[PDB]
């Protein structure tokens, strides 16, 4: 009982902010977005390799 | 000779292009 | 010689065909260098 009562005392003064607005989104969206840009390089580099694989014949 | 030079340029292209294809894939598997 | 001219035409046809393989490469290589710069320059 004391340990839980300690938590409430711990919570009361240091915490209990109503909302939170951390908003770790401007990095998440642009990360996968950067990967999509990297992915666009993947396929098109390979297509070039296929195209110049035809050069060898 | 011109065709031989053309093919030689290709071989320079492919190995370099293939080399880049490896690292780009490598940067993808790491994500 | 007539036969020699024929071989030149065959070489030209092979070279011309190889050139077609080459033109697509530039367009692809050109397109990629176009796309990478356009995508990056807009970066935030």
């Amino acid at each position: 009982e004391a340990e839980l009562s300690a938590q409430i005392r711990y919570l009361t003064q240091v915490a209990t902010g109503q909302p939170h607005e951390g908003s770790s989104y401007s990095s998440r969206k642009d990360c996968q977005m950067a990967l999509k840009r990297v992915d666009y390089a993947r396929l098109k580099l390979s297509d070039v390799a296929r195209t110049c694989e035809q050069m060898l014949e | 000779n011109e065709l031989q030079r053309k093919d030689a340029l290709v071989q320079k292209h492919l190995t370099k292009l293939r080399h880049w294809q490896q690292v780009l894939e490598d940067i993808n598997v790491q994500h | 010689a007539s036969e020699e001219r024929r071989e030149i035409a065959e070489v030209n046809k092979k070279l011309k065909q190889k050139n077609q393989q080459l033109k697509q490469i530039m367009d692809q290589l050109r397109n990629l260098i176009w796309d990478i710069n356009a995508m990056l320059a807009m970066r935030n």
